[PDB]
């Protein structure tokens, strides 16, 4: 039965659901069939846990929060990442650019698709994991929220010494939820080209320059845990 | 899908791209203290709101280094424009701004 939370099995494991929590889950997967069966929901059924089954819980090293899927068929299942045949969308470009000025063995990949990350242990885990075609945040309201907030707060409680990188303010409304006495938290703009231009009046550092790819690196190691290889996208 | 089409087709014209090209969109949601500018984010009683922001991307608008986007406030339209080459945020329309 827990089969069907779509989740790898040591995920199930390391979240420990109640039965109400996973009556829950349950019931916002029945919505999306049913939401399915007469309109189109981004990502696919067996893609809403991808995250979960690119890596174990035990392998998590940075969490990347993302907002809510692409909204034009770009979604894989993880937060920012594309399919290897889709042009790279402006935020995940500028995270690209971020890397290859900051990370020395970096370069720009030509394609987004984010997998390698993931098996890494990088979380990109999406706040709203579905969305409606064309429609962005048109699941706001679904639920998706109790269950991602559960996620992060069950990495903050359970595991330590993990870099949680929060990118403009949907992300950071987050940071209550991660322990800052036991993992990292890195906090910066979002990295949407849209909130890159001066003359705003922003209260984080700019994402170009925020660098917090190899802090999150230097944090690892300081922890004795294996960093993260930035450049494997390909 | 009307409005990115006028978008489209102002930009296109302004920058002399080609017509046929697909265009797709990447939404984020964020406040507009960190995208418009200052002074109209204080003036316009959107500080601490959250915009719905549309950013539009292709091969040539890649080519081009522009950003065409567009801002809305729940359902209200705040903003049509787009980044250009210098990373200057030029409006085509700003709510209740004349000549932005």
């Amino acid at each position: 039965d827990d089969r069907d939370l779509l989740l790898a099995p040591k995920w199930i494991s390391f979240l420990s659901l109640s039965s109400f929590l996973k009556q829950k889950l349950l019931s916002l997967l029945r919505q999306i069939r049913e939401l399915r069966l007469t309109t189109t929901v981004y990502p696919p059924q067996d893609k809403l846990m991808w995250w979960s089954h690119c890596c174990d819980p035990e392998d998590i090293k940075v969490v990347i929060l993302g907002q809510d899927p692409y909204h034009k068929g770009q979604a894989t299942g993880l937060a920012f990442s594309v399919d290897p045949q889709c042009q790279v969308p402006p935020s995940l470009r500028s995270i690209f650019r971020e890397l290859e000025a900051s990370v020395p063995n970096f370069s720009t990949p030509s394609h987004g698709c984010l997998d390698s990350w993931a098996r890494q242990g990088v979380l990109l885990l999406n706040t709203v994991l579905t969305v409606e075609k064309g429609r962005a945040g048109s699941h706001e309201g679904l639920g998706w929220d109790w269950f991602t907030s559960f996620i992060i707060s069950s990495i903050s409680s359970k595991l330590e010494h993990c870099v949680f990188l929060l990118w403009g303010r949907k992300a950071i409304d987050r940071t209550p939820l991660i322990n800052a006495q036991k993992h990292l938290v890195l906090t910066a703009q979002h990295p949407s080209p849209l909130a890159s231009l001066g003359g705003r009046h922003s209260r984080w550092p700019r994402f170009q320059g925020c660098n917090h790819f190899n802090l999150a690196n230097d944090y690892l190691t300081r922890h004795r845990r294996e960093t993260v290889d930035w450049g494997l996208l390909e | 899908m009307t409005l990115e089409l006028q978008l489209k087709h102002y930009i296109t014209n302004l920058f002399n791209l080609p017509k046929d090209e697909k265009w797709e969109c990447e939404s984020i949601e964020e406040i507009a203290d960190d995208i418009l500018p200052d002074q109209y984010v204080r003036l316009g009683a959107l500080s601490n709101k959250i915009l719905q922001t549309y950013t539009y991307y292709s091969d040539t608008l890649h080519e081009s280094n522009i950003y065409p986007f567009i801002l809305y406030y729940q359902k209200q339209l705040i903003a049509i424009g787009y980044i250009d080459e210098n990373h200057d945020m030029d409006f085509l329309y700003l709510h209740n701004t004349i000549m932005p």
